């Protein structure tokens, strides 16, 4: 049983690893779209700035 | 685009409202010549009439 749930533990241990791995690229590809959603953000008010300067 | 329908509204408008000016402009510059000459003959029979009234 120590040796099965060692085998399941590892096995858990190696799919939440899996998912922390999985979930680096989640954070990876999510920080990186949300700097560029800040940026898009940022750009977007800053259209709004000059658009509203033109204004 | 307000703010520049607004220019080109209030551009042509005030153009147009330049050009009822100008119009009055020379409306009442005509009226006022007429004004000069209405004044001036007004003078010229009132002379007229001083120089009568005297003789």
């Amino acid at each position: 049983d120590a040796q099965e749930k060692l085998e399941l533990a590892e096995k858990k241990a190696t799919d939440a690893e899996a998912d922390v791995a999985s979930l680096n690229r989640r954070i990876q590809l999510v920080e990186e779209e949300l700097d560029r959603a800040q940026e898009r953000l940022a750009t977007a008010l800053q259209k709004l700035e000059e658009a509203e300067k033109a204004a | 685009d307000e703010s520049e329908r607004g220019m080109k509204v209030i551009e042509s408008r005030a153009q147009k409202d330049e050009e009822k000016m100008e119009i009055q402009e020379i409306q009442l510059k005509e009226a006022k010549h007429i004004a000069e000459d209405a004044d001036r003959k007004y003078e010229e029979v009132a002379r007229k009439l001083v120089i009568i009234e005297s003789d």
